[PDB]
């Protein structure tokens, strides 16, 4: 028993936990996924990996999960652990309605999950979840919101973030380009596909949502591949101009 | 086979051996031998008990006990595993009774204790028993009964039967016996004659000898042989040496 | 054939998806010296097995491999012995729970299903080993008549026409294979093909008290086990 | 309720009404009764009408699982077992009281299985608060061998006597018939009260109701 | 419910009548009372019809296992321990009484009282609510060394009286004869009763 | 009883291609009246709704414990329940509490995904499912209600015919309730739009 | 190697190397004589001290009227198995009324002692005792030892140098059943003193002892009530 | 038992175990789910060892319900636990909503199971990949679940010896439009592209599913398809 245990839950000589650190890695070699926060909203934009052609496409997303009446997610790591987080993301968000009989804050939906994913790297001796994932939503606190969590169950806000492959030329490709509080929705939709051209273009390898605010009622909505298309061709154009 | 492969009993070899098993079932040869006999009328047991020290009691370790009023067990192996073993077959036959208001038949009081015995053959959690036994019977119902349990969990029913350092040895001269036709103060003799022949007073130090029966002679009830037919049989078997 | 870390000695796959544990297993089944022959016929099923008691100073009435599961079902056990007792005393639990809970007798393939299911749990748990034996089980089904099936340390199952398990078991489906190719399959056909197969594949010429043969007929459903002089009955006639 | 079973020369039958009583008042002119455990196995349900629905739903769900494992048609004996474990073990108080019929291997079968899960296996049975009613017609009239034709007859007559008689049963005689081919469903075979008809002049002209608030969604 | 069973040299005789009631109301007017729970082994069941048909089940599967477990038919006394355990361990929740009798290659014929957890041997048994109106006849009418004829007439007549003057008790009278050559059912229909004095 | 601690009424009533739902709009403890705009029927989505009658306490959890499970569903499943669906939800959800039960006696009223066939049904308190074509009552006035209902239900109804017999049995049925009244409220489920309503009711 | 880590392991000779080394405790512990007559039991044993300004360690403990023990090894599990049987003797009283039979006593020993011996993570008991007690069938002197078997003596001892003093015993057993108490106790003491270096001699300091008899509860002597007892010693 | 987890990540940041679960997928008998129009057709390998098994006596293509059905690539007996977990899974659906589950539905269940034993203390992944077959709102569905606990919805795909073949096979063969009788008749003609001697219906098993629910085809009707072939 000793013999074959892999001490998942401890400490290297550095102060390291390998496990969690093995985790992250499979989440590099996994599709990019990147979100941007906008004024008037805020996105989510992956690459699509279930890119054959005998695929029958059933579902309305591949890596867009909608969570709570104002929020939505998306994953880059092992799919069938994103199941398992995204599932239980629904089910705190909805006992938290149930008690308080208001939507959960996105920051609170985020910390619960990343407690989840804490303990997993303290006690128990399993592996973690290798998943990171990406979330967008709106809250009467804080408004429009992008989060950003990984195996470590460590999180944080952000204005633009990348996960997934190639994440690091993302973010370096965000960070040149984003300009803070002068963003819409019009606009980084435009720096999505202008980043994703470069980390990876069909509308057929690509996967965009949005969350906006429709008549005090928020609205999210996986963009159809004909507005993909739309999207991509207005920036082809503007790359050979 | 020093690879790993045997140190669990959950862990089959590449030839298909379990191993810890195996290493149990030595602990059992290195040692002292227990005889057991079933005869006409009963079974008798026998045990070389080696004197360890002239400290000890007459009568310390007992390799011979009461599992039920008539049933016996006669050990060889690692003692402390032997008495937890006795403690179980005491049980099974005690809830026999509970359940169905008569005396445990040997048989099955052997299949049930083998399985007990089995199960520590399967776990890294837990270690295979180091030690061999036979039980003894008799009622006019299912007549004499003798079997014998292993470290695997095997049980099997025996007309003759030796366990430990010399298992073969007396075997062979168990095998000349015509038990099947003879009596337990009979068979005594006998039983005493094998122990004192298959021990080695050079290798080993001195010993004494147990001898247990259950037969038609005692009603059915498992008893020491009394000392007056132990000293009778102990003096004919230092007789038959020369 | 490659091994990366406890892929030998814990049930956890080899990087060909490969159980080197359930594999051992199966080589357990032979470690008993034993082989084991069953056959099914137009209108019953025989199963028989060596029998070897080397002193005489075993009761041979107490050496089997033969087991009455329930009154309809009897079963050959192939491998370590224990091992084999303990399925068997699973095999008659499960089969009397069947009949407690749905009214009804366990068919035959149901109790190897299941008794299967059981050992499937040993292939993928690591904290236990599988099984070292071979069970297989007849009886006489209801509306599919005479049932011979066989279940795996590995926890496949089957039914068969013909089945063998142990040391010469490869050899003794080559002869059977054969010849059921090309006969009436009466009660005399079904065991006289199952004691010639275990005796030409051993080479061995029987004695009745060197064989052990069961059987479960439409007539007499009953699990039956046979006599040393029904044996020699069968014995002598083959010698014909 | 005046639930009925029959076993005749080739099947079984099984009766019927349509009453869902509230204290004293009929919550339901017409609810079924007769429920579906197996093709060739069925049960009618009498009580509390949720014990009576989930333990008939439990028990065909165990037979689906039970079916689809053994390959096999499943036995009426299994579904009086499975019955009566679960209802010994919650002591009467799951108040279904169940008339269960149905065909397998070993011909056609009728059963009575009460809330402390005791059972019989009778030629002909009535449960419910119309049982008597029903159980008079079958002593009455019931013959072994019947044909179907006057076995449908018996049972419609039994059912009719309880839907008459007890006030806690009443509406139309729904019936199942089981036979080695099958089982036909025949709901609605007896209706024993004629279309009820009123001159019924109760039009409210538009705007007669006085209303003090109005929203509309469109959607 | 009215049940019984006696003793003779080669087994027993077992009887029963075939009312269920509910109440005043006759519930099954044909009920065999008489329940196998091994071949050579029965019990008459009476009391509540729910807790009677759980401990003959109970016991039923315990003694087929065990059965199986010896390589032998069980002990006539091992199947009223099995009854008389499940009776008494659950005596303040059950409120059945399940006598035990049947034939063992050891003992013979035997038939066992189990009443609220208690076991005891006697060489004619009665058992029911009928019970409680000829165990003056009983007393009278039982003489020993009854051959199996006489038993099973000392059972039917025993019967058939109580079945008149028990409203819990009537119908049909099921006969049973365990012996070593096997069981015999016979069935005494309500027109074939024994005649007494019925004013 | 229980049931009549709080008091109350709810109705659902079928149409040709549409389906109505009212309910009275008191909220009292026995014989004393605390408000008179107590919310008795709940969405369960665009043309389906829920009625709940009985205490107050146990009305309230079950809409909750009933949107709970109900959102779960729709983020599961990706499609918004149909209507039998949801009673079968809410029988699961009531016969959970079989021996120790919520005091609540709901009513479905809604319109099948074919964006037509409407729907109607009630469940007693341990969750058992009743389908009617016609009309469902639940409350402290049950008998007042089958007396307007079964004298005023008329089959196909159009939805202004709906409104004036759902409005007229609710108003004659509560009026002879003492702790059923202080307003009523109607939803008229059509394709296209729902029409909600306050009826003027009396006040005593 | 690989056979020494747990106790579940059997090295591929037939041993438990865990159980040995949990021997290994006792051998270490400071000597213990325990010895039997007609009428009594006495336990007499070495007391070592960690220091000069340290005191000489209770390895006489009390398990009940008719019981007392003498210990080496482990010192924790010493007072385990102390606890046990101090219970188990509650527990007769309790439920009897009647003294625990010692024999029994030490068989519960052995019962318990044996669990940890076949389970994974697991240790056996590092405390070998001398258990001194009186009942119906006289006098008793039994050893219990980390491998859960035990033995009824007639004399014996345990820990550090006890071959020495077992030797003693061995040559002056035949005396010790019609021996008095003042010579019982001295007998005890010799094979004591036997263990101890050429250099060192007993001590009201260092001698430890315990009685249990005939009319004499488990009593136990330490240093001026061990005085009467060490003022009879002659020699060597 | 053994409360550690005995799939963990490789440094690479590999899953290993569940990796080595595929291989024992990719080496097992082929099988071949083909989604057409108005139905959806499953086809595997059931070639046994020799004359001597009864081929009739255990099934590869399983029902799980009344309109769903089920196939399988790599372990035998591990297969036999997801087959009875899914129609368990089934019925608690069909009791709580009263409604046949939807397929996506239920290889969602599957797949939650599928997922544990790659995280689970003591136990390893499952050596199977199932095609799961459905119909549901009027249409055919066609899934698959593999070792990882990932499910993927296709219009036709292979699992098993030689699937890289099978899948290129099927892209390129056939396409939407299909009639459940053509489609039947593409799957055996894929299963041909592997197949070791003369494929008969006793050694291939068919089982199709649309309106009427999920059945297994019978050896007769098989018998007429391979006329054809
Ligand atoms: B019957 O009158 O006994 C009836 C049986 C019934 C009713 C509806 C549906 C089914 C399907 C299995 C069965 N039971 C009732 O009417 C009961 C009340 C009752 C109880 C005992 C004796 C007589 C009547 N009513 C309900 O449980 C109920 N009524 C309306 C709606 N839901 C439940
Ligand atoms: B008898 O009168 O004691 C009879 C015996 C009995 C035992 C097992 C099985 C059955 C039939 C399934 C019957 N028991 C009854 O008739 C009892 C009522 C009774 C009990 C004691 C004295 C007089 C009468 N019947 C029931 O408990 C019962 N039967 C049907 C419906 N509900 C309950
Ligand atoms: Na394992």
């Amino acid at each position: 028993s000793r013999r074959y245990d892999s001490r998942t839950t401890i400490f290297s000589p550095e102060g390291r936990l390998y496990q969690v650190e093995y985790a992250m890695e499979a989440i590099g070699h996994a599709g990019t996924c990147l979100g941007i926060l906008a004024n008037d909203g805020v996105l989510l934009a992956a690459e699509r990996r279930n890119i054959h052609k005998l695929l029958d496409e059933v579902f309305f997303s591949e890596k867009i999960y909608k969570l709570n009446e104002d929020m939505a997610c998306s994953v880059a790591g092992i799919t069938s652990d994103a199941n398992v987080l995204t599932n239980e993301l629904r089910l705190i968000a909805q006992r938290y309605l149930l008690q308080y009989q208001e939507p959960i804050p996105c920051e609170q939906l985020v910390t619960a999950l990343c407690d989840i994913k804490q303990a997993y790297t303290q006690f128990g001796g399993k592996r973690p979840f290798g998943v990171s994932l990406l979330y967008i939503g709106w809250d009467k606190h804080y408004g429009f919101q992008l989060y950003q969590s990984d195996p470590s169950g460590n999180y944080g806000g952000w204005k633009a973030t990348c996960i997934g492959n190639n994440s690091a030329a993302a973010v370096s490709m965000l960070k040149q380009d984003y300009k803070e509080g002068e963003m819409t929705l019009k606009s980084a939709l435009a720096l999505a596909i202008k980043v994703l051209n470069k980390t990876m273009l069909s509308a057929e390898k690509v996967e965009i949502a949005t969350l906006t605010r429709e008549n005090g009622k928020t609205v999210i909505r996986v963009l159809k591949q004909k507005e993909v298309e739309q999207l991509i061709k207005k920036h082809e154009e503007e790359e050979a101009k | 086979i020093g690879t790993g492969y045997d140190l669990s009993a959950s862990t089959f070899s590449p030839d298909g051996r379990v191993f810890q098993v195996e290493y149990a079932m030595k602990a059992v040869e290195n040692s002292s031998t227990a005889i057991g006999i079933r005869c006409k009328d009963g079974v008798v047991f026998g045990v070389e008990k080696l004197v360890l020290s002239k400290l000890y009691e007459e009568g310390s370790n007992k390799r011979l006990f009461n599992v039920d009023r008539h049933v016996g067990m006669a050990v060889a192996g690692l003692l402390a595993d032997a008495r937890s073993l006795a403690d179980i077959a005491r049980e099974e036959a005690s809830n026999f009774r509970s359940n169905f208001g008569y005396n445990i038949p040997l048989k099955h009081l052997a299949d049930r204790v083998a399985m007990y015995v089995h199960a520590y053959t399967l776990y890294s959690a837990v270690r295979p028993f180091g030690c061999s036994f036979m039980l003894g019977s008799y009622s006019v119902n299912d007549g004499a009964q003798l079997y014998m349990i292993d470290p695997s969990g095997v049980s099997y029913g025996y007309w003759g039967c030796a366990i430990g350092k010399a298992r073969q040895a007396a075997k062979t001269e168990i095998e000349k016996l015509q038990m099947k036709e003879m009596t337990c103060r009979d068979i005594v003799k006998e039983v005493a004659k094998i122990i004192y022949i298959v021990h080695d007073e050079v290798k080993d130090k001195a010993f004494e000898l147990e001898l247990s029966w259950v037969g038609e002679l005692t009603n059915g009830r498992h008893e020491i042989v009394p000392k007056d037919i132990r000293e009778e049989a102990e003096k004919y078997a230092k007789e038959s040496l020369k | 054939g490659s091994s990366a870390g406890f892929d030998r000695h814990i049930t956890i796959f080899s990087p060909e998806g490969r159980l080197y544990q359930v594999e051992y297993a199966f080589k357990a089944i032979n470690q008993g010296g034993l082989t084991s022959v069953a056959v099914r016929g137009k209108d019953c099923a025989v199963i028989v097995t060596q029998k070897k008691v080397p002193d005489k100073l075993l009761d041979s009435s107490t050496v089997t491999h033969l087991f009455k599961i329930t009154e309809n079902i009897g079963c050959v056990m192939t491998g370590m012995t224990a091992d084999s007792r303990s399925q068997v005393q699973r095999a008659r639990y499960e089969a009397a729970n069947w009949k407690y809970k749905y009214g009804y007798e366990i068919p035959v393939d149901m109790l190897c299903k299941r008794i299967a299911d059981i050992s499937q749990v040993y292939t993928q748990n690591a904290e236990m080993r599988p099984l070292g034996c071979c069970m297989i089980l007849i009886g006489i089904d209801e509306e599919q008549g005479p049932q011979v099936y066989k279940c795996d340390p590995a926890g496949y199952y089957c039914g068969f026409k013909a089945t063998a398990a142990g040391v010469k078991q490869t050899e003794s489906t080559s002869f059977l294979e054969k010849k059921v190719k090309k006969f009436d399959w009466t009660f005399e056909q079904t065991v006289e093909t199952a004691i010639t197969c275990l005796s030409t594949v051993l080479s061995i010429d029987f004695k009745p008290s060197e064989i052990e043969v069961g059987v479960v007929t439409v007539e007499n459903p009953k699990f039956r086990i046979l006599t040393e002089a029904e044996i020699d009955a069968h014995l002598v006639a083959l010698a014909e | 309720t005046t639930i009925a079973g029959l076993v005749f020369q080739d099947g079984v039958i099984l009766g019927a009404d349509t009453r869902a009583t509230n204290d004293s008042v009929v919550a339901d002119k017409s609810c079924e009764k007769i429920h579906f455990i197996a093709p060739k196995i069925y049960c009618c349900g009498a009580g509390v009408a949720a014990d009576a629905e989930m333990t008939t739903r439990m028990v065909a769900s165990k037979m689906e699982l039970h079916a689809l494992s053994t390959g096999r048609e499943p036995r009426v004996a299994t579904v009086t077992r499975i019955l009566r474990q679960t209802l010994f073990r919650y002591q009467g108080h799951v108040g279904a009281s169940l008339i269960v019929g149905g065909v397998d291997l070993t011909g056609p079968q009728l059963y009575g299985v009460h809330p402390h899960g005791s059972y019989s296996r009778l030629p002909f049975t009535a449960l419910g608060s119309g049982q008597d009613a029903a159980l008079a017609v079958l002593e009455d009239r019931f013959q072994p061998n019947m044909t179907l034709e006057a076995a449908q007859g018996l049972l419609v007559e039994a059912v009719t006597a309880g839907i008459l008689g007890d006030l806690g049963s009443g509406g139309n005689v729904d019936a199942c018939v089981i036979t080695k081919t099958g089982a036909k469903l025949l709901r609605t075979l007896s209706s024993p009260t004629e279309p009820v008809k009123r001159s019924g002049r109760y039009h409210f002209v538009p705007g007669t109701t006085a209303v003090l608030t109005q929203t509309v969604k469109p959607l | 419910t009215t049940i019984m069973a006696v003793e003779f040299d080669g087994g027993v005789v077992m009887g029963s009548d075939s009312r269920v009631s509910a109440g005043e109301a006759v519930v099954n007017r044909v009920f065999d009372k008489l329940s196998p729970l091994h071949e050579r082994i029965y019990c008459a069941l009476s009391g509540s019809a729910a807790d009677a048909q759980a401990v003959a089940d109970m016991a039923a599967y315990q003694l087929e296992l065990h059965g199986i477990e010896l390589e032998e038919p069980p002990l006539v006394l091992a199947a009223a321990n099995v009854v008389r355990n499940i009776s008494y361990k659950y005596r303040e929740d059950l409120s059945a009484h399940l006598m035990v009798a049947g034939w063992d290659q050891r003992e013979g014929g035997q038939v066992y009282g189990t009443l609220g957890g208690m076991l005891t041997r006697q060489p004619f048994a009665i058992g029911g609510s009928g019970s409680t109106f000829i165990y003056g006849y009983v007393d009278a009418a039982y003489k020993p060394g009854m051959s199996p004829e006489e038993c099973r007439r000392f059972t039917t007549d025993a019967i058939a009286l109580a079945m008149s003057r028990d409203g819990s008790s009537g119908g049909v009278i099921y006969l049973v004869t365990i012996t070593a050559a096997g069981v015999d059912h016979r069935v005494i229909l309500g027109n074939e009763l024994p005649k007494f004095y019925d004013e | 009883s229980i049931m009549s601690y709080n008091g109350g009424a709810v109705m659902a009533m079928k149409g040709k291609n549409c389906v109505a739902i009212a309910a009275d709009r008191r909220f009292g403890i026995q014989a004393q009246m605390v408000t008179t705009d107590f919310q008795k029927i709940f969405p369960m989505g665009d043309r389906l709704y829920i009625g709940l009658a009985g205490l107050a306490t146990d009305v309230q959890t079950v809409a909750q414990r009933l949107k709970f499970r109900l959102n779960l569903y729709e983020l599961k499943e990706g499609r918004q329940i149909k209507p039998y669906t949801l009673m079968s939800m809410v029988a699961n959800l009531l016969y959970e509490k079989r021996f120790g039960p919520y005091y609540t006696e709901p009513v479905i009223a809604g319109l099948d995904p074919k964006t037509f066939k409407p729907f109607i049904c009630s469940l007693d308190l341990i969750g058992c499912p009743m389908v009617t074509d016609d009309f469902v009552v639940s409350g402290t006035c049950a008998e007042q209600m089958y007396g307007m209902c079964e004298s005023l239900w008329e089959p196909n109804m159009d939805p202004d015919h709906l409104f004036e017999t759902i409005s007229q049995a609710m108003l004659n049925a509560v009026d002879r309730d003492a702790v059923s009244g202080m307003g009523v409220i109607v939803h008229i489920i059509e394709k296209d739009k729902i029409t909600t309503r306050t009826l003027k009711a009396r006040m005593d | 190697n690989q056979y020494d880590n747990d106790v579940t392991v059997w090295s591929p000779q037939g041993r438990i190397h865990q159980i040995e080394y949990a021997m290994e405790a006792v051998k270490q512990g400071s000597a213990t004589v325990g010895l039997k007559s007609k009428t009594h039991a006495v336990l007499v044993a070495l007391k070592r001290a960690q220091s000069e300004l340290a005191a000489h360690q209770k390895k006489i403990l009390h398990v009940d009227n008719h019981i007392g023990i003498s210990i080496a090894g482990l010192t924790a599990d010493a007072r385990l198995l102390c606890n046990f049987m101090r219970q188990e003797c509650l527990d007769s009283r309790f439920v009897f009324d009647r003294p625990l039979p010692v024999s029994r006593l030490v068989s519960l020993i052995g019962s318990k002692t044996q669990i940890p011996t076949q389970r994974y993570g697991r240790r056996p008991y590092g405390v070998g005792l001398l258990i001194a007690g009186y009942d119906d069938m006289g006098p008793h002197i039994f050893q219990t030892c980390p491998s859960a078997n035990y033995f009824d003596c007639r004399a014996m001892s345990i820990g550090a140098r006890s071959q020495s003093a077992r030797t003693y015993l061995e040559r002056h057993m035949s005396e010790f059943m019609e021996c008095n108490l003042n010579e019982l106790v001295k007998h005890g003491l010799r094979a004591l003193r036997e263990t101890l270096p050429a250099e060192q001699d007993l001590t009201t300091k260092n001698v430890s002892i315990g009685i249990v008899g005939k009319d004499l509860e488990f009593t136990i002597y330490d240093d001026d009530d061990v005085s009467p007892f060490l003022e009879g010693l002659e020699e060597r | 038992g053994y409360s550690f987890s005995l799939t963990t990540f490789s440094p690479s940041g590999k899953l290993v175990q569940i990796e080595y679960a595929l291989a024992a997928v990719a080496g097992g008998a082929p099988s071949v789910g083909i989604k057409a129009a108005n139905g959806v057709v499953l086809a595997t390998e059931k070639k046994q060892k020799s004359i001597l098994y009864d081929e009739r006596s255990v099934h590869k293509v399983e029902p799980i319900t009344k309109h769903i059905g089920l196939v399988y690539s790599g372990m035998g007996p591990d297969y036999r636990v997801l087959v009875h977990r899914a129609r368990k899974l089934a019925q608690q659906y069909y009791l709580v909503y009263q409604e046949p589950i939807p397929t996506a539905q239920l290889v969602q269940r599957v797949a939650s199971v599928m997922q544990e034993y790659t995280q689970s203390g003591g136990v390893r992944p499952f050596g199977v990949s199932l095609l799961i077959c459905g119909w549901n709102e009027g249409r055919p569905y066609l899934f698959q679940s593999d070792p990882s606990g990932a499910y993927f919805a296709w219009k036709a795909t292979a699992m098993g010896k030689n699937y890289v073949n099978g899948k290129t096979f099927l892209e390129k063969r056939y396409n939407e439009d299909l009639e459940l009788e053509d489609a039947i008749h593409t799957a055996i003609l894929t299963l041909k592209e592997s197949f070791e001697g003369q494929m008969t219906e006793d050694n291939i098993e068919v089982g199709i599913c649309n309106e009427a629910g999920f059945r297994r085809l019978t050896p007769t009707e098989v018998k007429d398809y391979l006329a054809a072939i």
